[PDB]
This record gives structure tokens, sequence and C-alpha cells, in this order.
RNA sequence: GAAAAUGGAUGGCGCUGGAGCGUCGGGCCCAUACCCGGCCGUCGCCGGCAGUCGAGAGUGGACGGGAGCGGCGGGCCGGAGCCCCGCGGACGCUACGCCGCGACGAGUAGGAGGGCCGCUGCGGUGAGCCUUGAAGCCUAGGGCGCGGGCCCGGGUGGAG
RNA sequence: CCACCCGACCCGUCUUGAAACACGGACCAAGGAGUCUAACACGUGCGCGAGUCGGGGGCUCGCACGAAAGCCGCCGUGGC
RNA sequence: AGUUCAAGAGGGCGUGAAACCGUUAAGAGGUAAACGGGUGGGGUCCGCGCAGUCCGCCCGGAGGAUUCAACCCGGCGGCG
């Protein structure tokens, strides 16, 4: 909506905006990113810290699917089945526990962030974190592995 | 509601008239045709409206009823008064304040058909 | 001492300046001191309860001078008819700045 | 003239939503009257957030709002918020509450109805509660926003945990020089 | 005689005279719709005496006469008859003006049916 | 003592019981400053109004007993209606509205707000206007608005 | 329209400083200069909310409007 | 003179602005003109003013009537 726009307010005012002294020239300091290490430093240095130079080792033909571990917290592993399932194990009388396979759900693997509600439980995941694994035994839970 | 529909209609009508800095409503039942919650003609209940009969003589006071508040056809009750200026405007004030039907447009009411029999007088040069 | 003309204002001078050009700073604003119930609702907690009152705390320099004084609207007065002597300098020099002691009265009477 | 300066005369505060939502403005007729004609200073903060824009009313989740009122003495008062309430599906227990806010999720509404809450709109609340008397007036998380983590000294200074401007994440943005000892230096 | 306003305030003017464009009457490409001098040294602009006169709001008027005819009325346009309705209930304050383009037939319409409401219309006259 | 180039400058005319120089008095003159008042806008007031509530009504006063006083029922034993001779009583509150009080008002570069300022086209709407005369244009015509601008009369024009 | 008294130098611009012996401007009409695209930031409005989003595709006996609109859900692949 | 509603449309002809010019009328004119404020004079035109408050209630005179209250019969509405 230009009707919206300073531009129908400055009708009328000579130079726009841009100043008398300093005006609105062409590119008074370069185009885009240029003296980042001359006359730009002190913004590069205070905005961008660690823009120039080389870090690590560069890997070439990087395939993100290789590397591909979506991972699941404890706190919401309850989540990846239905409400019924949970509640249906809680008041079980034997000691059934129901197996939660976050493969299944599109995660690899366990983090441990949170805790769980104290029923025991099958997880299958293909990683575990430490205390992931030691929470889930804790509530009387067990961990499986999957390929 | 009342108070919803006004949100709604408050500044964007078919009978909305903005110009010369005033603003006038042309719905019917309107006493004073104000762009008012008060004096609006159609989002309210309880609506009084004083007219000219289909004749130069009388006025038609126009009440709604409380019920059939969706159905415009029976929604309106139409009475013709034609006597004298003092009868005519008796009979109003009796309509608005003794059924207790709209009191806050009472002296609306009746300076209406006060205007509107006036106008009815013929009209000398 | 350049910008100010001051002195010791006796009875009279502390009389007419609040009786005709007092003013009440009630709730951040500049009211006139028309009635007592104006004193009376600020400074009533601290026994100023009348324009008399308010007199006798200002001029006695009594213990909530501070309040009362400060519940005063600082005085607008008008440019002193009969004209100044000499703004840009010190009394004792033939001007006007400084500390006139009780001659300043006589400025009083010729602004309020 | 007078020795005064004007640049702090206009004091910048919302009288009004910008919002033209007649719904919202419904409620602020109905809380400036009762703001004005009660000394309940609940209705006046209530009042003054209906005005507020979206990122100064965060949202509240069901958690949050639960750790709140099981604080001691907060047992059958109603919690208030004029805002959102979402669910928390790191939950696992909902207590019967008795709510009020704008909005509240369609699993939060159903997870609290299912436990026995009661939810309330604010013209119910202004009913049942005209002076807010019982009401435990909760705010969401303002500072919960990613943009604050951005706020404050600049990346580039010493003792600044600021989160700087990257259009992506990895090893060759913004890790070298200024970031480590080893190339030039570290803040 | 004429129809009568409800009241009949003293109306004040804080000025009758336009306020002229700067340097309007030197040039004819220069109208003299006002326009705010925005020249670094313009002597008008830094209000140096005897010069132009730049509108402000204090000329503002005062509010329970502005925009009232020297009758007492208040001006209104109308098109029609249905138009002219509307100022049945306040034909004491606001008088009628027939638009422009309304053609004489319809013209004479408008005035009668605004004589039988008593409402006073500034052009009566028009198109007769 | 003391001299510079067009003719010339206590500002000029002039002024010598001063219209000069120094110290002084009274009075008088006027800035957009100060005081008082009017109007405009801005800003502030945790500002007021949903009570249109001509019986409302609005510090906390009622109720039920036991005991009573002050007035109203000594031939001491003594406790009624709200309405009605009148059937009625202005305006208001586009709540984005209306109302009150106080203080304030310079402005380049620049920022922001409002614009019932203005132009062109689109969706709606005005049972809008128009060959009984549209647009445009002209005008010692009449007005409104601080202003941007606008409305109307007359003339011309001919289809929007 | 004219008269008179007081006031009153020519605008724009660059400039510490413009009435300047600084530059542009004889006059009038019409045209004439912060735009649009992508990206990013923050602020504000709206919807939904630990999610959110079909933008690409498909379905609806395509087609005045309609090149619109509606729908998908084992089209959410994917983005965030 | 004629055609045409129109040549106040006459063949680069719809409308016909401004600059600029001619003529007519009015005013003025030795400090270039022009301009702000204030008044005055003249002119143009407007109100068309040129006998110029109406509205409400009450009193008095002088008329006319589909005649008022109340009550009855229908119909409708509001509230419970
Ligand atoms: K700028
Ligand atoms: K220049
Ligand atoms: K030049
Ligand atoms: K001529
Ligand atoms: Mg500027
Ligand atoms: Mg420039
Ligand atoms: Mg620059
Ligand atoms: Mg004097
Ligand atoms: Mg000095
Ligand atoms: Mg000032
Ligand atoms: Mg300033
Ligand atoms: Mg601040
Ligand atoms: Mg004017
Ligand atoms: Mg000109
Ligand atoms: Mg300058
Ligand atoms: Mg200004
Ligand atoms: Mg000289
Ligand atoms: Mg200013
Ligand atoms: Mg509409
Ligand atoms: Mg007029
Ligand atoms: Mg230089
Ligand atoms: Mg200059
Ligand atoms: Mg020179
Ligand atoms: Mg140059
Ligand atoms: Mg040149
Ligand atoms: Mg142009
Ligand atoms: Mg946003
Ligand atoms: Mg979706
Ligand atoms: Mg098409
Ligand atoms: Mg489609
Ligand atoms: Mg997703
Ligand atoms: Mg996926
Ligand atoms: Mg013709
Ligand atoms: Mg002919
Ligand atoms: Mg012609
Ligand atoms: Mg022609
Ligand atoms: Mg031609
Ligand atoms: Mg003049």
């Amino acid at each position: 909506p230009s009707r919206l726009r300073k531009t129908r307010k400055l009708r009328g005012h000579v130079s726009h905006g841009h100043g008398r002294i300093g005006k609105h020239r062409k590119h008074p300091g370069g185009r885009g990113n240029a003296g980042g290490l001359h006359h730009h430093r002190i913004n590069f240095d205070k905005y961008h810290p660690g823009y120039f130079g080389k870090v690590g080792m560069k890997h070439y033909h990087l395939k993100r699917n290789q590397s591909f571990c979506p991972t699941v917290n404890l706190d919401k592993l309850w989540t990846l089945v239905s409400e019924q399932t949970r509640v249906n194990a809680a008041k079980n009388k034997t000691g059934a526990a129901p197996i939660i396979d976050v493969v299944r759900s599109g995660y690899y693997k366990v983090l441990g962030k949170g805790k769980l509600p104290k029923q025991p439980v099958i997880v299958k995941a293909k990683f575990f974190s430490r205390r992931a694994e030691e929470k889930i035994k804790s509530v009387g839970g067990a961990c499986v592995l999957v390929a | 509601s009342a108070h919803l529909q006004w949100m709604v209609v408050r500044n964007c009508s078919s009978f909305l008239i903005k110009r010369n800095k005033q603003t006038y409503s042309t719905e019917p039942n309107n006493l004073k045709a104000r762009n008012s919650f008060r004096y609006n003609g159609l989002i309210h209940r309880k609506t009084v409206g004083v007219e000219p009969a289909a004749d130069g003589k009388g006025v038609v006071v126009v009440i709604k009823r409380r019920s059939g508040q969706r159905k415009p056809a029976t929604s309106y009750v139409r009475t013709t008064i034609n006597k004298n200026a003092r009868a005519t405007l008796s009979s109003i004030r009796h309509m608005i304040r003794k059924n207790k039907y709209r009191p806050d447009l009472r002296m609306a009411a009746i300076r209406r058909a006060s205007a509107i029999l006036r106008s009815q007088k013929p009209v000398m040069v | 001492e350049p910008y100010i003309a001051w002195g010791y204002p006796n009875l009279k001078s502390v009389n007419e300046l609040i009786y005709k050009r007092g003013y009440g700073k009630i709730n951040k604003k500049r009211i006139a001191l028309t009635d007592n119930a104006l004193i009376a609702r600020s400074l009533g907690k601290y026994g100023i309860i009348c324009m008399e009152d308010l007199i006798h705390e200002i001029y006695t320099v009594g213990k909530r001078f501070k309040e009362a004084n400060n519940f005063l609207w600082p005085f607008k007065l008008s440019s002193p008819r009969g004209g100044m002597k000499k703004k840009t300098t010190h009394f004792v020099e033939g001007g006007d700045a400084g500390n006139r002691e009780d001659q300043i009265n006589r400025l009083i009477r010729r602004m309020n | 003239g007078v020795d005064i300066r004007h640049n702090k005369d206009r004091k910048v505060r919302r009288k009004e939503p910008k919002s033209q939502d007649i719904y919202l403005r419904l409620l602020v007729k109905l809380y400036r009257f009762l703001a004005r004609r009660t000394n309940s200073t609940f209705n006046q903060v209530v009042l003054k957030r209906l005005f507020m824009s979206r990122t100064n009313r965060p949202p509240l989740s069901l958690s949050r709002m639960i750790r709140k009122m099981k604080l001691p003495g907060r047992e059958n008062k109603t919690a208030v918020v004029v805002g959102t309430i979402t669910d928390d599906v790191r939950v696992q227990e909902v207590p019967k509450l008795k709510v009020c806010a704008l909005r509240v999720t369609s699993r939060a509404r159903s997870r609290i109805l299912r436990a026995g809450g009661k939810i309330l709109t604010f013209d119910q609340l202004a009913l049942d509660s005209p002076k807010g008397c019982g009401t435990v007036l909760l705010s969401g998380p303002r500072k919960g926003r990613e943009v604050y983590r951005h706020f404050g000294k600049a990346p580039g200074t010493p003792h600044s945990h600021t989160k700087p401007y990257v259009r992506s994440k990895g090893r060759k943005f913004e890790r070298a020089r200024g970031r480590r000892a080893s190339r030039g230096y570290k803040n | 005689a004429a129809l009568r306003p409800l009241v009949k305030p003293k109306i004040v003017k804080k000025r009758t005279k336009k306020f002229i464009r700067h340097q309007s009457d030197r040039y004819v490409k220069i109208k003299r719709n006002w326009r705010k001098p925005r020249g670094i040294d313009n002597r008008v602009r830094r209000r140096f005496k005897g010069q132009i006169l730049m509108p402000n709001i204090g000329y503002g008027s005062n509010k329970k006469t502005k925009h009232m005819l020297p009758s007492g009325f208040r001006k209104f346009l109308v098109h029609n008859v249905k138009e002219l309705e509307v100022l049945l209930m306040c034909n004491k304050s606001y008088c009628a003006e027939i638009a422009h383009n309304v053609s004489s037939k319809n013209r004479k319409a408008i005035v009668e049916r605004a004589a039988q409401l008593a409402i006073r219309v500034t052009n009566p006259n028009a198109r007769l």
C-alpha cells in the first residue's frame, strides 16, 4: 500500500528525509560487504565476531542423510502413543508395560530431558543417552535397541 | 446483540451519511436520523418509529415486537394515529412511558410526531 | 544573585501575596485558593485548614513550612509598575539584583 | 518564556487496543467501566493488559499455570491470564482448575474440561468477580521470545552472551577471528 | 421572513483574509493556494516582520461557531428529497444546500418539500 | 601633536542658559517578555459519564425481639400508605462519543501522528446525480475551513 | 480598484555566513524524481499454537465473473 | 441571406485554459513594480433589507365541528 508510506508525507520537503548536507548519494562506503576489514571493521567486529578466518576440517560431498538422527526427550516421550495406552497401563492389574517405538514416531535417539511418570515402559530406539537410559530404568522400564 | 451489531455498522452501513462535518443515519425507525447506538433503528430489540401516514394526515407509530427478531415480515406493528395534535402527542407519550417501551426515546418520538404534524399543516406564504 | 531580587517580607506582603495571587498545587494542578476546603484537604493533616493557618505557617516559618510552602504554586507576579532601576547590577550598586533586605516589600507592592 | 523541556511531555503508553477486534473492544468497554466505577486495582491491570500487543501478552502454558496455582493458599481461586492458555504435553495430570483467558487452545480446553475444570471468558469473569476477588492474575513469560536472545550487549564485546544474526549455523559461520584465541583474539 | 436558527451567537473570525502563498503575486505559475515555505533562507518561513503570514492552529475558529454560515445555520449538501428528510429533526441548526448538478425539475421538488418541513435552503432560487 | 585619494556622515537635521561631558531626581514611551481575560491546538489528570435513576438517591444503614424516651391516639389501656387534584417531567451517550480541570505552544537536518486534504482506477454501497444539461473551463457572484482544499450561484459546454 | 500610515531586499541552493559583485531561474502550459523484486531485522495487526504452513501437485463432467474459490491428510514430502 | 439544436460547430472545424496581444469600461500614476498589517474612499454584486421576532402556555371576546371524560364491543401490543 503506497498510500501509507513516508513517500506520500515527504512530498514538498526537498531532500526527502536524506539531508541537505550529506545528501543521498549512490554508494558512499562501498557496495555489499565492502570494507569489512577496513572502514567497516568496527561494525563487523562488534556484531559479527568470528566472520573472518578459517576454522576446522572441511569435508567434501557432505550427505546430510547419513547424519540424520532426530531426537526426542523423555518428557515428551509419552506423547508418542495414544493417551489410552498410557492410562490402560497405569491401571493394569499385571505389570505389563507398553512398548513405545520412537523409530515408528520418526525419532532415532532418545535424550533424557525431564522426568517420566512412574510406570514401566519398553522404549525402542536406535540410540539412547546415558541419563535417558538411567531414567527409564528408574521407573522400571527397559531400553531396547533397534537397527 | 445490539452492542455487537453496533460495532459492525457504526461506520459501515448503507444508511450512513458522512458529509459536511455531519453524520446522519437514513435507516427506518431512527428518530433524529442520528448515527448513534441509542437512536439506531435496526440493532435494538425494541425500536420506536414515527413517520407520516401514507395519506398526508396523521402519523404512523411503529413498534417492534419482542418476539420474531429474526422474522422481518412480522417484526413491526404499525398504528395510525390521526387526531388533533395534543391527543396525538398524548397517545405516543402513553405508548412509550406507560408500556416502559424505550423510555429513552419518549421526547424524541414526541418531537418527531410534533414536527410531522406541523409539516402536514398547510404552508402559507 | 544576578538572577534574583530577594529580601525579607513583612506580614502585609505575606498576606497580599497569598490572598491576591495564592494558588495551590492540588493533584499537580494550579488551583486558585478560593475556598478553605482546598487548603484543608491538602494541608489538613498538618493542622493547616484555612488561609489564616497557611499565612501563619508561612510567616512564622513553622514546623510544616516546607509542605505548606511547597503546596503554594510559585507566585506569578506582574512586571514592576513604576519600572526597575537596573536589572543587570546589584541593589547596592543602584541596581535591582541581590538582597535588598526589608526593601523587598516596596517591590512586592508594585509587582503584586 | 518558561524554562522547561517538552521532550517528555507526551507519555508513550497505550490508551486503546491497536486491534480492530470488536469482541476485544467490547471487553475494553466493559472493563473501562469496571476500572472507572470500582476501586479494584485488579480491573485497572486487566484493562491495561487488554490494550497490550501480542508480544506483550505471551501465551501461558498449562504447566506454568498449574505450577503457579498449586502454591499455598491458592485453592479454589480462579486463574486469570489476559492472553492464550496453551497445552503443555510435558504435563501428565491436569488438576481441576478455574481459568479465565482470552483464548484457550483446543487441546488445553479439552484437558481442563475432562479434568473437571471451568473455563471463563472475561465477560463471565466480570459477572462472577466484578472486583476480581479471589483471582490469581498470571502472566506468560514476556522474555520467552527468541528475539531477546539477540538483545543486550553486542556479540563482539567482552562477557556478551548475545546471539548473533547468522544466515546459517555451522563451522564456517562466525566461529573464527574474535571467537577463539587461535584466530586473532577472543572476547 | 426567512427561517431563523435556534441560536444566533456572535460569530468571531480571528482572520478574514485568506492565506496567500509566498511570492504568488510575482508569478502566475505560483497559485495563491498555501504552501509551507521550506527554503533555507526563506524570510516568510523565518517569520520576519512585515512578511506573508503563515497559517497555524492559533487561528482556529471557536468550536461553537465553526462551519456556521452568517445566517447562523450550518450547511448540509443534499441531492434528492430523501436526503432532505434527515434534516427534519435538526432544521433549527442545519440548513440544506442543493447540489450543483441537480436538474431544475428535481430542484423545484426539493425546495417545496423543504418549505413543508421548515428546512431552510441556502440556494432556493437556483435554475428558476 | 593629527596627512590620502568620487562628495559625506554623533544615523540625519541640527544642537553651545546644552540637543555636549560627569554625578544625580521625578515623570513618561513600547517587545512576540511579565500580569489579567477571550479563542485555537497540544499535553497531562491511575480525570468524569452505562444512574436516561422526575422517587433513582448514593458514610452504615436496616431487621427481629426485650426495655424505653421525643412527637402522634385524658374520658392513661392506644403505631398508617409511595406515589398521585395533576399520569407528567429539557438535552444527552456517532463510548472511536460527550464533558471538566490544569499547564503549556520557536525550529533547519530529521522523526512521528492526524487529514470530512487532493488525483486515478477496483470491490461494495448511495431505489445517488444527469440532454428539464455530466465532465471541463471562465467569474468585480455568495460562503466554509488555521490550512491542504471544498460547497453553492451565474456564464460557457454538450455526455457523462 | 485606489489612497494613506507603519512594516517590508529574490526566490531555490550549497554554506560558519546569501539581498549579494555566489550559481539556477524571460514567461506559460503539460510531463517530471525513494520504485518494484529478493533477502534480513524489529515493531504492530490477524489465525492457529508445540506446533505451524500447502506456496509444488492432485480432485471438483475446467473456462462470463472463475487464471477465482473449495477440498486433500497414508498429498506435510519438505521448511521453520 | 440561408442550413443546423448550435457555425457563439464554416472544412487542422468538439471543448477551447494560461502565457501574450487588441479593444472597451473603471481607477491610478515624479522615489521601478509588487507585497504584510490597519483603516478610508469608490465600484460591483448580494441580502433585496426597505417596517422586519416567532414558538409554547394562560386570560378575554368572537365563531365552527368528524366533540371530551367515562363506559361497552372488537383487534393489536407491552409487561407478569
Ligand atoms: K531518513
Ligand atoms: K547551490
Ligand atoms: K542568480
Ligand atoms: K483585456
Ligand atoms: Mg522539515
Ligand atoms: Mg539536496
Ligand atoms: Mg551521508
Ligand atoms: Mg505609568
Ligand atoms: Mg550579560
Ligand atoms: Mg509560552
Ligand atoms: Mg520544542
Ligand atoms: Mg520512557
Ligand atoms: Mg477565511
Ligand atoms: Mg500568482
Ligand atoms: Mg540560515
Ligand atoms: Mg508551528
Ligand atoms: Mg551615514
Ligand atoms: Mg512547534
Ligand atoms: Mg456499505
Ligand atoms: Mg451560502
Ligand atoms: Mg565559503
Ligand atoms: Mg538565499
Ligand atoms: Mg558584494
Ligand atoms: Mg556550482
Ligand atoms: Mg541565468
Ligand atoms: Mg504538472
Ligand atoms: Mg510479527
Ligand atoms: Mg495446514
Ligand atoms: Mg478470466
Ligand atoms: Mg486453487
Ligand atoms: Mg512439520
Ligand atoms: Mg518428515
Ligand atoms: Mg452548442
Ligand atoms: Mg444561424
Ligand atoms: Mg460557443
Ligand atoms: Mg460546438
Ligand atoms: Mg474550436
Ligand atoms: Mg495592504
